[PDB]
RNA sequence: AACGCGACGAUACUACCCGCACGUUGUAGACGUAUAAGAAUAGGCUCCGGCCUCGUAUCCUAGCAGGCGAUUCCUCCGCCGGCCUCGAAGUGGCCGUCGGUAAUUCGCGUAUUGCAAUUUAGACACGCGCGGGAUCAAAUCCUUUGCAGACGACUUAGAUGUG
RNA sequence: CAUCGGUUCUGGCGGGGGGAUAAAGGCCCAGGGAAUGUGGCUCCUCCGGGAGUGUUAUAGCCCUGGGUGUAAUACCCUCGC
């Protein structure tokens, strides 16, 4: 495009008070609306979220798993 | 997230007639002061063991100082951070002289690279890498290289901002 | 002289190497040992 | 990620003299001299070995590290130009109107001038002025061939592209009208 | 003969009144002392008397030159600017004019 | 920080806005400023960005009459720097007009500023401010591309000025050589007590 | 093959390199933490040149031309002091032009009013001798 | 461009001295009388020094020439004086050329030649104050249009709340400066020829 | 139609100027210059050979 | 550009220029109001030995606001004149005369402004004066013109003539 | 100008207490270990330096325990001048 030699009308980054108030009002209304939809939401949700786990690049993951086995065997023996 | 210290915070549930000797829970908290350390402690036990502040007490708060603050160390930090997608695991490495310095650099790094605030970051593990072969990231592997040496090209000289005018043009070679 | 043909016809171009800016940080033997540890932990 | 150190090496033949000062590379050989100002790229030049030129970038990004490959290839092309030279062979083909190509050497400027006439029967005379240091010869071994030779690969290939682009068939079906001048071979003089 | 000068004062410039973004207060002036670039250097000049010397039209009591006297009260900001209080506020036209900071009252 | 009669500033190698800020602050503090070689000032970024901004500036004009009230577009580099300075000073006030009367801007170095000390401002120097690899342009190149007519005249005048400066520098090097020889010769005939007294005092 | 290269030869941050800090003290580099920070130690007997062991930002330091040879990486204060006294870092630092400039600065800063008057008079006498020498030299050619 | 110096000839005609006056009939006609004496004092040292200043410092050299208006049938006696640029050669060549041409008449056929295309510069015929119909060529309004029909119906039906500079208005017509190019010379006739 | 500012029209005009109108204008200039040249030919301080000084400000008043 | 600039011609007076004689004359603001390399910044400077973070430098800097007289020194400064030189908005270099001058040392004076009160001190511009040197001009109204024109404005002419 | 009173801004100095009776660290004593392996040895070389071996030698480092030691210093609190 010939933008450099012949630029067009600039787009103003200067806001207006009416537009700011309207945007704030519509944002608050959308927040209330999504709160209502979250209250009336029919979607199934798990009681416990799926935990991501231990990263593979962590160097001490294997010794941490060794520990985790040690506390599970210790708890099984204590119980 | 500021000048932090590592605190050992031990707390418990208040003793009752049924349970006269309740169990004690210890955590390591990176916090600017003791009030924030105890608040974060009660936050984490509210999230984990369903123990509240009103029904519990703090048994001990101690400062964990670094054993060798004058030794350069490599630190691996396993963390989880919350974004608009959800919770993500990250493993990162920091070459520092103390655990608190590593955690401060971690907080600044996540703020710079992912816009994650203090409230959305959970520090799950901070470890010192015992061996050089334990280093995973290239930006620490280049620093632990044998016979490391480099120059400093294009150094801007320190000139006082109150000295407005100079009679000679500065050089960037030393 | 060169024995092969270059596809774009610029026969003066040298035999380029792979762009590996992180080359030389780790060794092959250490990477093999880390492969073994990684497979066992997985 | 910023890499602490990155290194490139350029081998230099024995009959070549290379002088680098303030990133201005001057390469001298049997066929003459070439000169290139490379001060737009942050690079440290050194003599790492007898006959090897070393290129260093310190604390550079991936883009800054990758620019060293371009610098390496440019200097190697300068060396190849002053040792073996560069040669582009172009062929002009026609269907009905023979393309008349005249090659002269201008006296006051020292550059070659190529005049093209009767391109698809046109009465205009196309004239292309070569870059300095580029010699153009009408070939005698083969039919309807020009040979552009020199030390600068940039100059030789740009002159070849200028000759190719001045003879464009316009507003005609290019599947049917095959007339033009095209680069046929690229290589070294020696 | 002597080729030296006779200056026993430090040069300063009258920058502005004490002000916010919009409201100004003429009762306090801001002075830039020459060679003073920090609060530690400005602390030397606290309490030093400062004169604004100007010229009038009429000759009154043998002189055309009038003086307004004041003192340096406290440092201002971090860059060595000081606050000064005069008997009358300095003229608004003198923003950018020169003032003389004396070496008295001396505590050396 | 020191007060001077006038500060002559070499405009070569300086970033336009930062130099304008420092010069405007000095003018409002009461310091006289002369800027020379405004055609060698720098703007950070690509040249086409400065070119686009100047063309967007050139778009603006009073619709009903372009001879009054409109943005009058000055194409010379000294006037571009002057506009940058003026936009940073309350120029519709008497104090701002007084601060603007303490400034002079020129293309090249007209006499007698060619035999005066030209200062630099490190807070606006491009080699000290811009990151390596970042792009920059020239105000003189921008001016020539938007309609300044005197780039070649200024270039020839600067060539003659630099030849005369080279001759003066040869004389200066000769004078420095004789001054060093004179100090070495007078080192013998100076009283030794005076010598270690000055050495212990630090000169 | 004739190769002539004129480029920039910076000083290198490395183990054994001595840094001058902003307060005039010295410190040998023991560990390179990153490209912006190092670990340093100044075990000098002179209190002005001494530096406690700690992290030194490279933006706040300058590279001196003194490198302690074969200084081990990670060496503690005793071994660094032994290498420092064996290499004689203080004497070479005193012989450098930076310390002479600093000494001149302190001598000029320590002058009193009587000292400045005596300096002016002695400089006028030396200037008279230098002016006679310069007149003799310029008269020759 | 900046005029550095001007060098005049020793003797100037009365018809060109009339150019420097408004009331020549009342005047003492003292123009250039003190200037004529520097051709005599010091063997013209000031004139020569100004000539060398032009030779060594200047890039553009123009002669000053005036018409011989007395040979025309005009009642005007004050002649017209203009700067004519010397092109070609070096600056010293131009200066020696002008020095050689001082106090000399130059005929039209040594500057222009038959079959040459030239440009003509003049002020046009004056018309005084003229309405839009003849000043700009606007369409006339219909017959018996109220408040005039040799006018423009709308001078600004749209925003801005101003009359724009591009709208046609009644005003001065003619007496404009014009440069018209590419005019062919068909004959340069000589006044001494009785059959030109 | 190709405009008067078109590049090809400019190149055509430049070739016409260089090859056709140029020699004619040069010969006319030689003749006219010869005629007008025929008409034209028909101490340093005290002599004026050394150029001494003739018999708003750029600086601030000081 | 009617508040941008240059060259040139003639300039009557109270006009112009030179000297000193000062301002109840003014000026966004004197007080050592001292200081010319160019160029690069992933490189430069040089006396060719070396040197470069750094103007925290260099020059200047003492005497009644700076006297008088010596001892002593040939150093520094200023006005004029000659020869060169300097055009981006024009000025420096050398030489010569004259005048001043602690680099060293000493003698006589400083008081009383009374315990501080701008240290009235500089430059430019303007003005009033003398004593001299230099120079004797234009414009407008008016009459006229029609290449012009609502009116002003514009092109012309009006002093002896090609009126 | 001096000596005071009220309010307040700012600079420095002398003490006390706490914590892992700071953590470090220096100098010693006793163990243990490794490499970004010092010296030595072997093999390559562009003779510049690489590769391998192995635990202090012709450098050093890391971990634990103990002494000096109620050490110093930081940080926090506090008594004054």
């Amino acid at each position: 495009a010939g933008t450099i030699n012949k630029p067009k009308k600039p787009t103003s980054k200067r806001k207006t008070t009416r537009l700011r108030a309207k945007i704030s009002k519509r944002a608050a209304e959308k927040k209330r609306k999504e709160r209502k939809l979250a209250r009336k939401n029919p979607e199934w949700r798990s009681k416990l979220k799926k935990d991501p786990g231990i990263p593979n690049l962590f160097p001490y993951k294997e010794r941490l798993l060794q520990q985790i086995e040690e506390e599970r065997i210790r708890r099984k023996e204590e119980l | 997230m500021g000048r932090l210290q590592e605190y050992q915070v031990i707390g418990r549930h208040l003793p009752t007639e049924a349970n006269p000797n309740p169990a004690l829970y210890r955590m390591r908290i990176f916090a600017p002061n003791e009030v924030v350390a105890k608040s974060r402690f009660w936050y984490f036990l509210r999230g984990l063991k369903k123990v509240k502040k009103a029904t519990g007490e703090i048994v001990s708060v101690n400062v964990i100082s670094e054993k060798h603050p004058l030794k350069v160390k490599n630190f691996g930090i396993w963390l989880r951070y919350d974004s608009r997608s959800g919770t993500h695991n990250m493993y990162k490495e920091y070459r520092e002289t103390s655990r608190v310095a590593a955690v401060e650099a971690m907080y600044a790094d996540m703020a710079a690279r992912h816009r994650a605030r203090f409230r959305s970051i959970h520090i799950l593990k901070v470890v010192e890498l015992e061996k050089t072969e334990d280093v995973k990231r290239p930006y620490i592997k280049q620093l632990v290289a044998k016979n490391l040496s480099f120059p400093l090209p294009h150094r801007v000289p320190k000139i006082s901002t109150k000295k407005i005018f100079s009679a000679k043009r500065p050089s960037t070679f030393s | 002289k060169n024995l092969g043909m270059r596809k774009n016809g610029q026969v003066w171009l040298p035999a380029k190497k792979a762009f590996r800016p992180t080359k030389g940080l780790t060794s092959w033997e250490l990477r093999v040992k880390k492969r073994q540890e990684q497979a066992a932990m997985k | 990620m910023r890499y602490i150190h990155s290194e490139e090496t350029i081998p230099v033949p024995e009959n070549v003299k290379v002088s680098i000062k303030s990133r201005l590379v001057t390469v001298e050989g049997p066929r003459g001299k070439l000169q290139k100002d490379l001060s737009h790229i942050a690079v440290n030049f050194s003599v790492v070995k007898k006959g090897v030129i070393g290129l260093e970038i310190h604390h550079g990004s991936r883009k800054d590290v990758a620019a060293l490959r371009t610098v390496r290839t440019i200097i190697n092309n300068m060396i190849i130009g002053v040792t073996k030279g560069f040669k582009y062979k172009m062929r002009y083909v026609y269907a009905h109107f023979p393309i008349n190509v005249n090659v002269e050497k201008n006296a006051e400027t020292g550059c070659y001038e190529v005049e093209i006439r009767n391109f698809i029967g046109e009465k205009i005379v196309r004239k292309v002025v070569m870059a300095p240091g580029v010699e153009v010869e009408i070939s005698k071994a083969q039919k309807d061939e020009l040979i552009l030779s020199g030390n600068s690969l940039e100059a030789v290939s740009q002159s070849a592209a200028d000759i190719q682009q001045i003879c464009k068939v316009r507003n005609k079906d290019i599947r049917k009208f095959l007339d033009g001048i095209y680069v046929s071979e690229k290589g070294n003089i020696v | 003969p002597s080729e030296a000068g006779h200056r026993l004062y430090v040069k300063g410039r009258h920058l502005s009144y004490q002000r916010g973004r919009r409201n100004t207060h003429p009762k306090t002036s801001l002075i830039k002392i020459e060679g003073v670039d920090d609060t530690a250097a400005a602390n030397f000049y606290l309490g030093k008397r400062v004169a604004y010397v100007y010229r009038a039209q009429k000759e009154v009591r043998g002189t055309k030159i009038r003086v307004i006297w004041g003192k340096i009260t406290r440092p201002h900001g971090n860059s060595g600017v000081v606050r000064a209080k005069f008997t009358h506020p300095l003229p608004a036209r003198s923003f950018g004019a020169s003032v003389r900071i004396m070496l008295y009252p001396s505590s050396i | 920080s020191s007060f001077e009669s006038v500060v002559v500033i070499d405009g070569k190698g300086h970033l336009l806005g930062r130099l304008a800020s420092i010069v405007a602050k000095q003018l409002l503090s009461g310091q006289k400023i002369v800027v020379v070689r405004c055609e060698a000032l720098n703007i950070s970024g690509e040249f086409f960005r400065a070119k686009l901004k100047y063309h967007a500036y050139l778009r603006k004009m009073t619709r009903y009459n372009p001879t009054r009230g409109g943005p009058f577009h000055f194409r010379a580099p000294s006037r571009i720097f002057y506009k940058a300075v003026r936009g940073m000073i309350p120029h519709k006030t008497a104090r701002g007009a007084a601060a603007l009367e303490r400034l002079k801007v020129f293309e090249g170095v007209p006499p007698p500023y060619d035999k005066k000390k030209k200062m630099v401002v490190p807070q606006a120097l491009r080699v000290l401010r811009l990151q390596p690899g970042r792009k920059y342009c020239t105000v003189g190149r921008l001016s020539h591309e938007v309609g300044w007519k005197y780039q070649d005249v200024v270039a020839r005048l600067e060539e003659r000025r630099k030849a005369k400066g080279a001759a003066y520098y040869e004389r200066k090097k000769l004078a420095a050589r004789q001054l060093s020889e004179a100090k070495k010769a007078a080192a013998a005939k100076v009283d030794p007590k005076v010598s270690e007294a000055l050495a212990a005092y630090g000169y | 093959a004739e190769i002539n290269v004129e480029a920039t030869s910076w000083r290198r941050v490395e183990v054994g390199r001595v840094l001058k800090l902003e307060n005039g003290s010295l410190a040998a580099i023991v560990e390179i933490i990153d490209h912006k920070r190092v670990l340093a130690d100044g075990p000098s007997s002179d209190p002005k040149l001494a530096t406690p062991r700690g992290i030194v930002p490279l933006s706040r330091a300058l590279l001196t031309p003194i490198v302690i040879p074969k200084l081990p990486r990670g060496a503690r204060t005793g071994a660094v002091k032994k290498a420092w006294e064996a290499y004689g870092v203080d004497a070479k630092w005193k012989e450098t032009n930076w310390a002479k400039k600093q000494l001149q600065q302190e001598r000029r800063q320590s002058l009193t009013d009587f000292d400045r008057f005596k300096v002016m008079r002695l400089k006028k006498q030396r200037r008279f001798e230098e002016r006679k020498a310069l007149a003799k030299i310029k008269a020759a050619a | 461009l900046r005029s550095l110096t001007t060098v005049w000839a020793e003797h100037l005609s009365d018809e060109v001295k009339r150019r420097f006056y408004k009331n020549w009939y009342k005047s003492k006609k003292k123009a250039f009388t003190k200037y004529a004496k520097k051709y005599a004092e010091n063997n013209g040292a000031s004139i020569t020094r100004e000539l060398e200043r032009i030779k060594k410092y200047c890039t553009v050299v123009r002669v000053l020439a005036h018409t011989q208006i007395r040979k025309t049938p005009l009642k005007q006696k004050k002649a017209h004086l203009m700067e004519i640029q010397i092109n070609g050669g070096s600056v010293a060549d131009k200066v020696e050329f002008g020095r050689s041409l001082f106090e000399k008449p130059v005929t039209i056929d040594t500057i222009f030649e038959k079959d040459e295309m030239i440009d003509v510069i003049a002020v046009t015929k004056g018309h005084g104050f003229v309405g839009v119909t003849a000043r700009w060529g606007t369409k006339k309004l219909p017959r018996k249009t109220h408040k005039g029909l040799r006018k423009v119906a709308c001078i600004g039906a749209w925003h801005p709340s101003h009359v724009q500079w591009t709208v046609a208005r009644a005003g001065q017509m003619g007496y404009h400066h014009r440069t018209s190019v590419n005019h062919k010379i068909y004959r340069i006739g000589k006044g001494d020829d009785e059959a030109n | 139609a190709k405009s008067a500012r078109a590049s090809r029209i400019k190149e055509n005009h430049q070739r016409f100027k260089k090859n056709i109108a140029g020699p004619v204008e040069a010969a006319r200039l030689e003749r006219l210059s010869a005629k007008l040249m025929a008409i034209a030919q028909a101490s340093g301080v005290k002599s004026g050979k050394s150029i001494g000084r003739k018999d708003s400000s750029i600086v601030f008043p000081m």
